């Protein structure tokens, strides 16, 4: 595996901490790389950039590893509940658009799905609208 | 208020 901080974040956990694309990209490109990494807790890249707003990040994520794991989870907690969560809609929206409605499906260790956190009923027909259909 | 994430510290 790759070199860990104490919390077992690899640089990719980092540059998605950080909003680092440049350098995301970079690491997004190296061979072999795992990009469904966990930290000693079970934290991704991805819930990384979904927790902290990094949009970018996100669209690069899904764009350049088509083997993403969109279901990961510590506690439940899925990307799309770590963006919605914090506020993060647009995030939110790509999610949805790469991943299916089966991301709607997903409930955490609380019991909540990841719309439990949309107040506004037209988000949540926007965030809907977007999902793509199989 | 932001949810952030719980954190294991450990070093191998």
């Amino acid at each position: 595996s790759m070199k860990t901080n104490l919390k077992g974040e690899t640089a990719l956990h980092r540059a998605c901490i950080n909003n680092q694309v440049e350098k995301l990209i970079l690491l997004l490109s190296l061979p072999g790389i795992d990009i469904n990494v966990k930290d000693n807790a079970g934290w991704t890249p991805l819930h990384e950039a979904c927790n902290y707003g990094n949009t970018v990040c996100v669209q690069e994520i899904l764009q350049r590893c088509p083997e993403v794991d969109l279901l990961t989870q510590v506690d439940g907690v899925t990307p799309l509940h770590d963006a919605l969560s914090n506020g993060h809609v647009e995030i939110g929206k790509l999610l949805l658009q790469h991943g299916g409605p089966v991301l709607l499906q997903q409930r955490n260790a609380k019991g909540e799905l990841p719309l439990d956190y949309v107040v506004s009923p037209q988000i949540k027909e926007e965030l809907f609208a977007i999902t793509k259909i199989e | 208020g932001a949810k952030r994430h719980r954190k294991v510290l450990r070093d191998n």
